[PDB]
């Protein structure tokens, strides 16, 4: 609380809540244009989420 | 209400593989699309579950059932306007020209929602896409809304 940490959090979460890591984002919704979004993910770990 | 269509009665004779005037509850979902009717795959298989009709099982049909399941869905088709299927395919692609690149058409259009194989993505990409590589969707839905 007193680090600033909890109210670096706040002021994340007044904004864009949830945050997914690029990988952790390809592997769970890969199969949602199974295709394209796993050829995205692939090519660029981060680029593939794009 | 025949206006008393019975050219729906003969299509129904050209759909039944056995003669016996009875179609199947698999194969009332194609026969609405080729009768001028467009619901969703979901719809068609809600209305079916709703009515406590299992589509899971062997099935058989009679007109009487058939002629009022195409009278239900044709009230939907109110929801066949094309300014948002011209606009959907103009948010998918940058730039002022009507133009999706081919991959991006066929990869969604067999995973996103409602599976379409990819026989029939590439036998509906089958000769408005050149190429470049590029789809133009002013007449690429202009050719879908022609049949």
């Amino acid at each position: 609380r007193c680090n600033g940490v909890l109210e670096g959090i706040r002021i994340c979460r007044k904004g864009f809540p949830s945050r997914v890591l690029y990988a952790d984002f390809k592997q769970r919704y890969r199969v949602l244009n199974a295709s394209a979004i796993p050829e995205g993910q692939f090519m660029d770990s981060k680029k593939a989420s794009e | 209400s025949k206006a008393a269509a019975d050219d729906f009665k003969e299509a129904f004779l050209l759909f039944d593989r056995t003669g016996d005037a009875k179609i199947t509850a698999s194969q009332v979902g194609d026969i609405a699309r080729a009768l001028g009717q467009n619901p969703t795959n979901a719809e068609i298989n809600k209305i079916l579950g709703n009515p406590s009709k299992e589509e899971m099982n062997a099935a058989a049909i009679t007109f009487e059932e058939f002629l009022p399941m195409l009278q239900a869905a044709a009230n939907n088709k109110d929801q066949g306007t094309f300014e948002d299927f011209v606009e959907g395919l103009r948010v998918f692609d940058k730039e002022g020209n009507g133009t999706v690149m081919g991959a991006e058409l066929r990869h969604v259009l067999a995973t996103l929602g409602e599976k379409m194989t990819e026989e029939e993505v590439e036998e509906l990409m089958k000769g408005q896409e050149d190429s470049n590589g590029c789809i133009n969707y002013e007449a690429f839905v202009k050719h879908i809304m022609s049949v």
